[PDB]
């Protein structure tokens, strides 16, 4: 499962996995906002590529 | 490792080779209470010292 | 074990 995958990747950078599990909804909301910022930066620019 | 169920009983095992162990307090660590983990499961955690330190 | 046998 994807949240257990993300917990083990938190464990890989030296953060304990309870930090992920206790902040799961905040971490998923920060991720969805950053994906939206990528999308509208590519809908509003000139020369990224 | 990860908590796994064989169908009735819960164990802990390493991720790359199946080798199940009894869930004790040397296997695990405590953090917080049970209402802030999506998907938490009720089970028992064995003390590996106290049934034969009761002297 | 072999010292805290209280
Ligand atoms: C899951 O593991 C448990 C514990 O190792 C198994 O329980 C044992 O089952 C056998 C026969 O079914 C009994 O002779 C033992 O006494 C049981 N041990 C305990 C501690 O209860 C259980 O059978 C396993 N389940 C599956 C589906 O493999
Ligand atoms: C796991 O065990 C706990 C008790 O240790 C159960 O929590 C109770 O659940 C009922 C049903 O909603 C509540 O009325 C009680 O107030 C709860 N107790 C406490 C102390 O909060 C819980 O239901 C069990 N989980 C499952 C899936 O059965
Ligand atoms: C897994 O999905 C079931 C429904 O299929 C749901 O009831 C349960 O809350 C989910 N568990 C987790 C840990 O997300």
């Amino acid at each position: 499962p994807f949240a257990m995958q993300m917990a083990y990747r938190f464990n890989g950078i030296g953060v304990t996995q309870n930090v992920l599990y206790e902040n799961q909804k905040l971490i998923a909301n920060q991720f969805n906002s950053a994906i939206g910022k990528i999308q509208d930066s590519l809908s509003s620019t000139a020369s990224a590529l | 490792g990860v908590f796994v169920s064989n169908g009735t009983h819960w164990f802990v095992t390493q991720r790359n080779f199946y080798e199940p162990q009894i869930i004790t307090t040397d296997n695990t660590f405590v953090s917080g209470n049970c209402d802030v983990v999506i998907g938490i499961v009720n089970n028992t955690v064995y003390d590996p010292l106290q049934p034969e330190l009761d002297s």
